[PDB]
């Protein structure tokens, strides 16, 4: 039936974060229960599993790390992780291996994000212009991730890109979210971009003229 | 009398993991030089002796398991062979004795004959077999003989196939555990 | 111990065969698993090379056992569209690379724009340079700074779009001020397959 993970969150190097995968449906204690994670745009990487009779293996990179645990009363799987490292980072999926039949229930995930960069909103810069036009805002030195980019208030949807993040040497993030207009309307319409960035209560609306 | 190790390491078909063969040597002379300058063995893992006595008896189990698999037949060890299929004791006196079985124990398109036991709700105790054929019950709803979700078969085979790398190959193993038999 | 899938990125259309192949190192029987992951949990579609777990649609199959192996969806559908995994089933599991299936379309050449760094930005003391590649998915962008660049660039590619299948690329080039003022020509050379020849867009400081 269904596996929910709980317990992700924002922590720092060296840090201890522990994960909860609540079970309905199968028995965490009768059955293989393992842990997957995911690097962000990496791909899928193992990291342990507990047996029915308590056998524990982890990943080599994990192994001095990170202990599995369950609690059958709850139905519950656990991940401790301490001394936590940046490459650690991941989104972390928790699941019933059936080794030879697969691993055929997951959960939906739980984001754990080691960095040791402190809470900081967006500085926004206008990307201005010179047949098509583009105009756009960079969204600049942030963090933690979540970063929303609206264009006049939600009234402009096309011609929108706004691009995945890149996390920099700083440890912070920086995007760009640019429209395409036609050339015309650049001194007949005002275009301006409204970035939320929630962790911070930074909300930003910046004018890009030519 | 000469004791009848030939038979358990000589023999044509060795058994499942599952339900290994114990064969009591008792009441006979053992030369153990025979075997360990055989120089057939690709592990001759002696614990509590050396290669160098006087038993009461001697137990000689034998089985088929994959190579990545012989590390699990020692004291201590950890695993779905060790944890639910043969288990040697944490005071074990005795010696674990392997070679490779590709060309006895393989076939093309797979030996379906060698089975293991991947579920157990709990790990075997010292020398246990279970050969239980019940479906396991991995959820609340209890499973009544039918196969199906959270209701599956405890046994599985290795699929044993010539091409498989060696550490998925089959490997003979003989434990010969010390408890009437004494050296020449 | 190192499994291999081949077609990292794959384009196709609604009723086309796609194959996707997973290599192992050594021979491991029938022991694979192929998983779909739609950008929210992996989902099990094949186990033991050949089986279907229940539910998965029949245009799905594995094939294959010792080292090479084949997953084949026999008309790709809208909902197929997707990131697709191999597993080696073992007591250490090891996942493949991935395949991404991707919506095929005509080749579209690139609209590309360079935007100047912010005065506002130059004020701090850092310089951003940014490249648009509009509605293009293989690109390469090359930064020339008084005709020389590498190490000091980053970029994004934007998911394929609803409507155009295409896809749009930024990529951030971050000097010093003080090094932004160096040099006098600051350009971006744009190479795709819709292009010709290569497109250089090329603002010259304090114009
Ligand atoms: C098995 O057969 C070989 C044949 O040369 C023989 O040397 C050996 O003593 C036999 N038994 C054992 C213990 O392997």
């Amino acid at each position: 039936v269904q596996l929910v993970e709980s317990g992700g969150g924002l922590i720092q190097p060296g840090g201890s974060l522990r994960l909860s995968c609540a079970a309905s449906g199968i028995t965490v204690s009768s059955n293989y229960m393992t842990w997957v994670r995911q690097p962000p745009g990496k791909g899928l990487e193992w990291v342990s599993v507990i047996y029915s009779g308590g056998s524990t293996f982890y990943a080599d990179p994990v192994k001095g790390r990170f202990t599995i645990s369950r609690d059958n009363s709850r139905n519950t799987l656990y991940l401790q992780m301490n001394s936590l490292r940046a490459e650690d980072t991941a989104v972390y999926y928790c699941a019933r291996d059936l080794q030879v039949y697969g691993m055929d229930v997951w959960g939906q995930g739980t984001t754990v994000t080691v960095s040791s960069a402190s809470t900081k909103g967006p500085s926004v810069f206008p990307l201005a212009p010179s047949g098509t036009a583009a105009l756009g805002c960079l969204v600049k030195d942030y963090f933690p991730e979540p970063v929303t980019v609206s264009w006049n208030s939600g009234a402009l949807t096309s011609g929108v890109h706004t691009f995945p993040a890149v996390l920099q040497s700083s440890g912070l993030y920086s995007l760009s979210s640019v429209v395409t207009v036609p050339s015309s309307s650049l001194g007949t319409q005002t275009y301006i971009c409204n970035v939320n960035h929630k962790p911070s209560n930074t909300k930003v609306d910046k004018k890009v003229e030519p | 009398n000469l004791c009848p190790f030939g038979e358990v390491f000589n023999a044509t078909r060795f058994a499942s993991v599952y339900a290994w063969n114990r064969k009591r040597i008792s009441n006979c002379v053992a030369d153990y030089s025979v075997l360990y300058n055989s120089a057939s063995f690709s592990t001759f893992k002696c614990y509590g002796v050396s290669p160098t006595l006087c038993f009461t008896n001697v137990y000689a189990d034998s089985f088929v398991i994959r190579g990545d698999e012989v590390r699990q037949i020692a004291p201590g060890q950890t695993g779905k062979i060790a944890d639910y299929n043969y288990k040697l004791p944490d005071d074990f006196t005795g010696c674990v004795i392997a070679w490779n079985s590709n060309n006895l124990d393989s076939k093309v398109g797979g030996n379906y004959n060698y089975l293991y036991r991947l579920f157990r709700k709990s790990n075997l105790k010292p020398f246990e077999r279970d050969i239980s054929t019940e479906i396991y019950q991995a959820g609340s709803t209890p499973c009544n003989g039918v196969e199906g979700f959270n209701c599956y078969f405890p046994l599985q085979s290795y699929g044993f196939q010539p091409t498989n790398g060696v550490g998925y190959q089959p490997y003979r193993v003989v434990v010969l555990s010390f408890e009437t038999v004494c050296g020449p | 111990i190192q499994l291999t899938q081949s077609p990292s990125f794959l384009s196709a259309s609604v009723g086309d065969r796609v194959t996707i192949t997973c290599r192992a190192s050594q021979g491991i029987s029938n022991f694979l698993a192929w998983y779909q992951q739609k950008p929210k949990a992996p989902k099990l579609l094949i186990y033991a090379a050949s089986t279907l777990q229940g539910g998965v649609p029949s245009t799905f199959s594995g094939s294959g056992s010792g080292t090479e192996f084949t997953l084949t969806i026999s008309s790709l559908q809208p909902e197929d569209f997707a990131t697709y995994y191999c597993q080696h089933l073992n007591d250490y599991p090891l996942f493949g690379g991935g395949t991404r299936v991707e919506i095929k379309r005509t080749v579209a050449a690139p609209s590309v724009f360079i935007f100047p760094p912010s005065d506002e930005q130059l004020k701090s003391g850092t310089a951003s340079v940014v490249c648009l590649l509009n509605n293009f998915r293989e690109a390469k962008v090359q930064w020339k700074v008084d005709n020389a660049q590498s190490g000091n660039s980053q970029e994004s590619v934007t998911e394929q779009d609803s409507k155009d299948s295409t896809y749009s690329l930024s990529s951030t080039l971050t000097l010093s001020k003080a090094d932004y003022e160096k040099h006098k020509v600051y350009a971006c050379e744009v190479t795709h397959q819709g292009l010709s020849s290569p497109v250089t867009k090329s603002f010259n400081r304090g114009e």
